DNA sequence: GGTATGGCACTGGCCGTCGTTTT
DNA sequence: AAAACGACGGCCAGTGCCATAT
């Protein structure tokens, strides 16, 4: 598709033309993102954090390691870290053992640690200790954004950035909470969508019979899952702390009950790809939402003395940067390119506005301003620009 | 020559014949009896006369019978055109000023009846020029008026008649006043404080030597009828304890007083609004006519005073060398690169960082000390008990899961807005932190301050609380401040006074081990404690300010000044203060230097061909605003550059001079006289008696001096007194300049121990006498005391008479010390003039493309191209020789030692520094100068090396 | 000796997590601790944001980069570093036996070769993107790439793995000015590390060289037990860059003025976890007034403290106080101010204990509301630095707080 | 000895005006 | 609803130390 070519050309996805592919992007074995893609993912994660964690006092941040050592339960599909040092020291003095091959395989899968599969286990590791943070008030949650490792069908390994919220709630109001969370998540995914009808949700049941919901985005080829909500009862919590239960009770209306666990897990890489496909529509432009565009405004120069316009543009760059506006310093070298090519280049990169500064700015302070959505041209006094931009962005956030 | 009586090595074989010639000289008076007898009684007949290798070089041809006529010839050939041009200003008369002032761009010439015609350039070989600048906008000149022999001229800036949103803040030659005359050519410009006006000229920044020269009226006023630094204050205050005839022959400061003295008539009115300093640019845009008419008065007065002045200067210094040196000495030129901006930024950043570190260190102390309010605990503290712990009362006028619930948040914020709506019950003028203590209140900037910062950002050093917060102690006793006696300390003894806390502090300090010192004043009524003043480097009964003076840094290292019981890091605070003080003082002046960045299109091709030429680099220049002869002794004055301060390991801004770097493809060639201020006196004393160098003890010591044995005057005096050689200068120059027994008393009291007490009156006998006119060190009195009391005191070398304010007829007894010191300082000035004229002549003759750069504090520097550096050095070296010869000739001596025949070494460098063999490391740049900016080390040469590299030929082609 | 108390507070107020045994000097320094508490996570986020805004955002040539956490593909056999294996094939292995005497012990060679390793530093990933990032600046030589991420280090199962989060900048320069830039960056970095420090004199730097004769510099923090490295600078030059793309070297060229040359690679790498530990140690008390004033408080810089303002409630009509508190909470959060909702907790805690707890948690200001807030809107505000309580009108609070933070940031 | 210069803290004295009181 | 006023805020200038310069 042309969209992949645009992303590669404008440094959204790293790697070479040969490496990039749909399956690699979906699985998580792609070489990596470009700076623009990294900034877009950062904006997406910041928006998710703002919508989920900060405004709610029952959600706290937790950090979990990318692996855990120690004894392990056999029968899992995760990545086990084999010890190269031990086998190399053995290679120095290879022993002539006969039967111990399968025994050594059992030993290595019994002792050696393994990588991280999901953020749910790490979050549950902190249940008891974080319960103290709320004086044992049962309804609460823990949120985290982190990378996860998965196997890809010489089994390969793939990385996926995921945002996960684990909610501990009394069994009496579990289902309601689930629905509540579901609704919010869906609306959030629809908040920045140019076509919100393309985000959908469905119902599902575990093999045991536990209820849950799934969130899907209708990609051009077909629907793809981006987030899952699962009601997991209390099996995992009890298994993690066998035997005594007095250290897992939580207070709910002076009634001590064992909480039910709700797992909300949404992957940010596939969500970012979905937003890239959504923003893409005779012009080639990515109408990224203003709150998600990695670079807001493009700044350049026109015709005139280089040393004056450079100083003016540098001052404008500093002023815009001090206020939290991301700018692309295109004035560092006169592109010597027609405005058509420059406009197309900034349209492919999803830049909200383009600012042109020339000696007329020195004369009376008027700068040329070009829009992305309405492709209109305006003349504005320089000192106003900053305020205008802020207001515009704020409006886009509030509507 | 190889030797002479007293066995002192003389000039080489061929050189003496080349300059002097073995004829027309007497072997002294055929008698050395007095000299030998005196050198015997003093016991100074040592003979460490190790010969120095001699070299022979064909000197450049000379003119006239002797050296004096050669120098006069070159001075006349240099100063003829400019004297001729000034004569035109003398002769001509001009019509009255125009009825109205024009409003155009650039230059306009006013006809006989005010008909203004635009012109490209004044186009005259003469001018009286004044320049005005709008200080608020920046440094770009605003308007100017020029007086020509036949017409009036006015220059109006482009920034004044055109309105623009903004202007470049990086000055360029295209934004200055032009006076270019491309290709009589020797143009002359006259003005009052003309350095300022010269700083605003377009072509004055060109690297190539400009044939135009400048002349100042204040310089001539100082030379002829100036006032000494002591005279000026009395002259102003009265407007001398036995004579006042001098009161009506000298002016001061403004051009108004100069005009009153020299011409007189209608007093010069001063503008009460001073728009060019206070008012903004729009104010000037409307007051154009009045301001320009005001400015025209200055140029008219300058013309009148120059008319009344020039003949007097031409008469007092009949020697053309003085005029040539004056013309050359005001044409300084300091190159600078973009490293100048980086240096400014880095110095300011380091200053800010260190000051912020110190300020935060005090802020933490204040925050911690704010907590003893609870339970009235401060009252038991032996430090913070005496402040104001008050509080002003604040006063005014008389489970389940939620549904959508979009209503709840909106209603909550509506309630918040409704509560916000209660602003009408608050006073219009807010209170200032009533909940904090008063002493904390004082340090907190007001809430409405446009540059408000969190916490007590007004706290700093040298305040009545900073050493109180630090809980400083002196010898184990806490400090105490009184209104009238100044800082000191409090000793335990026998609003409530914390006697017990102080006594317990002393007891806690005594375990680790009646005090005496400043008198125990009983007027400060603390019944249970005694107040002792903190001793000053001066005498007792004098108040003392902040104990954080640099004087106490070593004392604190003794272990008596401490901050342990309450804090620590007192030495660190003193370190920052010492590092900071210089920049704290000089930042406004250094940052305000007018830098004009020359664009690429007009650089010489030699600076863009070089591999080091940085494309982004900015290659500009700074023109020092030196007021030539700004002091009675005819020495240039400028507080920024002309100072004997250089890079130091600890001072942040001491790397100032290192920023004067030659442009790529150019080099600095410089020198420094080997104690000329002493050689002048030695040669004068020697020539007073007989006609051979080394007549008496002092000439013998200064001549063929030896640093190894320490027989040099500085080292000999240092070992006689026991102080460091570098600090010995004050002990000698004060004595040489007739500072007197009271000086040798008070310095000995102050400088260090064992020299105070009766020693201060009994030790100077060793340094000044032995068992009024004669005796050991007194032999000098019998020469200067004779030349400074003649009816027309004059310089023995060139021949300018002392200012009219210090004639014997005007002043008879007062200003005697300044009178005597004027001889030596003016001798140094004439030396500088002779040097400058000689090197201009040599550069012109041998086609060397260098030019004078600056003469700081008896040093001399030159900017040359790389390809000629060696030649410059050779020229410089030979120059010194002739100058010394001139001195020897003009004082009646027909010989010259080879010890003083040349500089110790000539420095070839890529920048300006005291010595090449040192790296300028400062807190502003701990990284080496060779590594922070990437500049080589440089080196210095001696005569033989330049002779060998140059093949003994000064012509370009070998 | 005196750090026992500091670690006890860090554990109690959820800065770290684990037990008195798991939390120790060696474990914290190596990087194999259980993890940080929510306050520790917020502190790390604040430090990372400050580093990013002081290194990357204000520069017109620095760009972000993301490097995978693992290195796939064949490897050189001598490293002996840990390896990644999927056991969905190891389970297939367990179904039979084959050449189990000597050759499948040499199969450890294949294990070494065809198994990827966990990322050990961000330098390799950044260098892997040097060619593709030349299109961002049209091949202008002075340009950099910055990243913040976790890397794994083996530590003395006989040997375990420790994870450390650090920020790295790879700066490509012209060869001639390399040292210049080095100096510059050194200075800048030092300044940054001293910006937030309450005692900047505890940070220091020292020069150094490698066995290959290349320059370098290191930054140290003076922990109570000694000086510990926290950031290192290296002038790599051309070794790795050339060793990565042999052959057509012209594609490594970039423009410096008028000359196309191969840039010198300069590396800067500062460990964020040890930086947070150093800042935590700096902000503690550890001077008679110190012996008399026992208040234990972590005087963290306002730009770094995790929680800015604390909100509480006085006795009164719970409905109206709750309404105004919810409104104020929403208003404060809307403007980037982090708040601690202490009004939900019951009044079982007295004012003194609340102040002690909030000081231990390093909260800048404590705001209290009452029925007086309903009637006139004057709330109480106590300052962490001075422990003094002023009355002040609600309508200005937000503004004031904002200004404070900004007026502390822009110093 | 015998001054002046720039910087900065402290302090009385001046005018202002905003809440405050009469009419 | 008008017009006066008193206990407290910006602000210029004078006094007094200290570093630089020599
Ligand atoms: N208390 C002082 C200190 C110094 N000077 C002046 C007189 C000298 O002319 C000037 C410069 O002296 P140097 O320190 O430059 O001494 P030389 O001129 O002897 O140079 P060098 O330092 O090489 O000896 O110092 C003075 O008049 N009074
Ligand atoms: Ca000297």
């Amino acid at each position: 598709e042309a969209l992949l070519e645009i992303c590669q050309r404008r440094h959204f996805l790293s790697g070479s033309k040969q490496q990039l592919s749909r399956d690699s992007l979906l699985s998580g074995c792609h070489p990596g993102f470009g700076p623009l893609g990294v900034e877009l993912r950062k904006n997406l994660a910041a928006e998710w954090w703002t919508s989920v964690v900060v405004f709610r006092e029952q959600v706290f941040p937790v950090d979990a390691l990318h692996h855990k050592p120690g004894p392990l339960l056999p029968g899992d599909s995760a990545f086990r870290l084999v010890s190269a040092e031990t086998l190399r020291e053995i290679l120095q003095d290879k022993e002539l053992s006969k039967e111990q091959l399968v025994a050594f395989l059992e030993n290595v899968l019994k002792t050696s640690g393994k990588l991280r599969e999901n953020l749910l286990h790490g979050a549950l590791e902190h249940y008891v200790n974080c319960l103290d943070l709320v004086n044992k008030r049962l309804p609460y949650g823990l949120a985290q954004i982190g990378v996860c490792f998965h196997p890809v069908f010489v089994k390969s390994i793939g990385e996926k950035t995921e945002a996960s919220l684990v909610w501990f709630t009394p069994p009496r109001t579990s289902n309601q909470w689930l629905d509540f969370w579901l609704r919010h998540r869906l609306q959030w995914w629809r908040k920045f969508a140019m076509s919100p009808s393309n985000f959908s949700s469905s119902d599902c049941q575990d093999e045991e019979g536990r209820k849950g919901n799934k969130l899907y985005y209708n990609f051009p080829w077909g629907k793809e899952l981006i987030e899952t909500l699962w009601n997991l009862g209390d099996h995992e919590l009890l298994h993690m702390y066998p035997g005594n239960v007095s250290k897992l009770h939580g207070r709910d209306g002076r009634k001590n009950v064992v909480p039910c666990v709700l797992s909300v897990n949404g992957d940010l890489d596939r969500g970012m790809l979905a937003y890239l496909y959504d923003s893409f529509q005779h012009r080639k432009v990515l109408k990224l939402h203003p709150c998600l565009a990695p670079i807001k405004v493009a700044l350049d120069v026109g015709r005139g003395p280089t040393l004056e316009l450079r100083q003016v543009c540098q001052g404008l760059f500093n002023e815009l940067l001090e206020n939290g506006i991301s700018v692309w310093p295109g004035y560092l070298e006169t592109m010597q390119s027609s405005l058509e090519q420059l406009y197309s280049k900034y349209d492919e990169m999803s830049i909200l506005f383009t600012v042109l500064v020339t000696e007329t700015t020195l004369e009376n302070g008027l700068i040329h301003l070009r829009s992305r959505d309405t492709t209109m041209k305006e003349m504005m006094h320089i000192s106003k620009l900053k305020d205008f931009l802020i207001k515009y962005i704020s409006s886009a956030k509030n509507v | 020559l190889r030797h002479n009586p007293l066995d002192i090595q003389m000039l080489s074989r061929g050189l003496h014949e080349q300059i002097f010639g073995q004829g027309g000289e007497m072997p002294g008076e055929a008698a050395v009896r007095r000299s030998v007898e005196h050198l015997q009684k003093h016991g100074l007949w040592g003979q460490p006369a190790v010969p120095l290798p001699d070299v022979e070089l064909r000197l450049p041809p000379l003119y006239g019978d002797n050296l004096d006529q050669h120098f006069r010839l070159l001075a006349q050939k240099q100063s003829l055109p400019y004297l001729e041009a000034a004569n035109l200003l003398l002769q001509a008369q001009l019509p009255p000023k125009p009825p109205a002032w024009a409003w155009a761009e650039g230059w306009t010439r006013y006809g006989p009846e005010g008909e203004a015609v635009p012109v490209a350039i004044p186009e005259e070989r003469a001018l009286v020029f004044d320049v005005e600048v709008c200080l608020a906008e920046g440094t770009c000149p605003t308007l100017a008026v020029a007086i020509s022999p036949s017409a009036w001229y006015s220059w109006c800036s482009q920034r004044l008649v055109e309105e623009r949103y903004s202007w470049t803040s990086q000055l360029s030659p295209a934004d200055l006043i032009p006076l270019e005359v491309p290709t009589w050519q020797e143009q002359l410009v006259v003005g009052h404080n003309v350095s300022f006006d010269r700083a605003h000229i377009r072509e004055q920044y060109l690297i190539q030597g400009s044939r135009m020269r400048f002349l100042d009226t204040m310089s001539m006023h100082m030379a002829i009828s100036g006032l000494s630094s002591f005279q000026r204050s009395l002259w102003i205050a009265a407007k001398a304890i036995s004579s006042w005839d001098w009161l009506d022959i000298s002016s001061v400061n403004s051009l108004a007083e100069v005009h009153r003295l020299y011409v007189g008539g209608p007093p010069l009115e001063k503008e009460p609004r001073e728009l060019f300093v206070k008012g903004t640019m729009k104010d000037i845009r409307e007051n154009f006519q009045d301001l320009m008419q005001y400015c025209a008065q200055d140029v008219w007065a300058t013309h009148e005073v120059f008319q009344q002045q020039l003949p007097l200067f031409l008469e007092r210094c009949p020697h053309p060398v003085t005029l040539a040196g004056m013309l050359e000495m005001g044409v300084s030129y300091l190159p600078v690169n973009q490293n100048w901006e980086r240096y400014l930024a880095e110095a300011q950043g380091t200053y800010e960082e260190l000051q912020r570190e110190m300020k935060k260190s005090l802020m933490d102390l204040a925050n911690d000390a704010c907590q003893l309010l609870s339970g009235e605990r401060y009252k038991e503290d032996p430090w913070l008990w005496d402040l104001e712990w008050d509080l002003q009362e604040f006063k005014q006028k008389k489970p389940c899961s939620e549904e959508e619930e979009f209503q709840q948040d909106v209603m909550a914020r509506a309630c918040l807005q409704k509560l916000k709506g209660t602003t009408e019950l608050l006073p219009k003028r807010p209170q200032h932190l009533p909940g904090h203590p008063g002493w904390y209140r004082k340090l907190c900037p007001r809430l409405d301050d446009p540059a408000w910062t969190p916490g007590p950002s007004l706290l700093s050093l040298q305040m009545r609380v900073t050493p109180k917060l630090m809980a400083l102690t002196w010898d184990g006793f806490p400090l105490h401040y009184s209104e009238r006696h100044g800082w000191g300390y409090l000793v335990p003894g026998r609003v409530v006074c914390p006697y017990r806390a102080i006594e317990s502090l002393y007891r806690k300090h005594c375990l680790e081990q009646y005090h005496h010192g400043n008198g125990p004043y009983n007027d400060v009524d603390i019944p249970g404690c005694w107040f002792f003043k903190l001793p000053h480097k001066d005498g007792n009964s004098c108040n003392v300010g902040s104990p954080f003076a640099k004087d106490f840094l070593p004392k604190m290292e003794d272990g008596t000044l401490q901050a342990g019981p309450g804090g620590a890091s007192g030495p660190r605070a003193l370190e920052i203060n010492k590092m900071i003080s210089f920049w704290r003082n000089a930042h406004k002046r250094i940052s305000s230097q007018m830098v004009v960045w020359l664009p690429r299109s007009a650089l010489p091709r030699a600076v863009i061909r070089h591999p080091d030429y940085d494309e982004e680099g900015l290659y500009g220049a700074i023109l020092p605003q030196v007021v030539t002869a700004g002091t009675i002794t005819r020495r240039a004055v400028e507080p920024t550059w002309l100072t004997a301060s250089n890079a130091r390991p600890d001072r942040v801004g001491s790397e100032l001079k290192a920023m004067v770097q030659a442009p790529p493809g150019y080099t600095l060639v410089g020198a420094d006289v080997d104690s000329q201020e002493l050689w002048i006196a030695a040669v004068l004393g020697d020539a007073h008696f007989a006609g051979m160098h080394g007549c008496t003890a002092f000439g013998w010591m200064t001549l063929q001096g030896r640093k190894s044995r320490g027989t040099d005057l500085h080292s000999k005096t240092a070992t006689t007194v026991g102080i460091s050689r570098e600090h010995a200068k004050i002990f000698n120059y004060g004595r040489i300049y007739g500072a007197g027994q009271p000086f040798a008393e008070r310095l000995l009291m102050q400088f260090n121990h064992r020299l105070t007490q009766q020693e201060a009156a009994e030790k100077a006998q060793q340094m000044y006498a032995a068992t009024w006119k004669g005796g050991t060190e007194s032999e000098m009195f019998n020469k200067l005391e004779s030349i400074a009391t003649s009816d027309i005191p004059r310089t023995p070398v060139l021949g300018c008479c002392i200012s009219r304010a210090l004639e014997p007829s005007a002043v008879q007894e007062e200003f005697m010390t300044s009178r005597v010191n004027w001889v030596v300082q003016s001798s140094a000035v004439d030396y500088l003039h002779l040097m400058l004229v000689a090197m201009k002549w040599l550069f012109e003759e041998f086609a060397i493309d260098g030019r004078f750069c600056i003469s700081i504090h008896d040093e001399v520097r030159y900017l040359v191209r790389e390809e000629d550096r060696y030649r410059a050095a050779l020229a410089l070296q030979i120059t010194n020789l002739l100058t010394r010869c001139m001195f020897a000739y003009k004082l009646g001596l027909n010989d010259l030692p080879q010890s003083v025949a040349f500089f110790s070494a000539v420095d070839i460098d890529r920048c300006l520094r005291k010595e090449v063999t040192m790296d300028c490391k400062t807190p502003s740049n701990p990284t080496g100068m060779e590594r922070r900016y990437g500049i080589p080390q440089g080196e210095a040469l001696d005569i033989y090396q330049i002779i060998e590299l140059t093949k003994g030929s000064l012509e370009k082609r070998s």
